């Protein structure tokens, strides 16, 4: 009984770790794209950036 | 865009208008940095009863 609980927990932790890593990459790429987009958007003349 | 509009308004508005816009914005910032309040408070009195003599 105890062992099973432990095993499930272990898997749980690892899976979550993977999820966490994925989320972080996604955010980084998201901001990345946001940056590029904002920069492009600045096409509205420099008053826009200001 | 807000910049653009403000700048346009400011320009028509002249220098004086930007100046005071600066002041009230400064007001906002100053408030932001220090946002707190207080009350003087005047405590109420607690009561008890005594039996007055005849």
């Amino acid at each position: 009984q105890v062992a099973q609980q432990e095993a499930q927990r272990a898997q749980f932790l690892v899976e979550k770790a993977k999820q966490e890593q994925r989320q972080k990459i996604v955010q980084a790429e998201g901001e990345a794209e946001a940056a590029k987009m904002l920069g492009e958007a600045l096409s509205k003349n420099p008053g826009y950036i200001k | 865009k807000a910049a653009e509009l403000i700048a346009n308004s400011l320009a028509t508005a002249g220098d004086g208008l930007i100046e005071l816009r600066k002041l009230e914005a400064a007001e906002d910032i100053a408030y932001q940095l220090s946002r707190s309040r207080n009350i003087t408070y005047l405590p109420a009195g607690q009561s008890v009863l005594l039996q007055l003599p005849q």
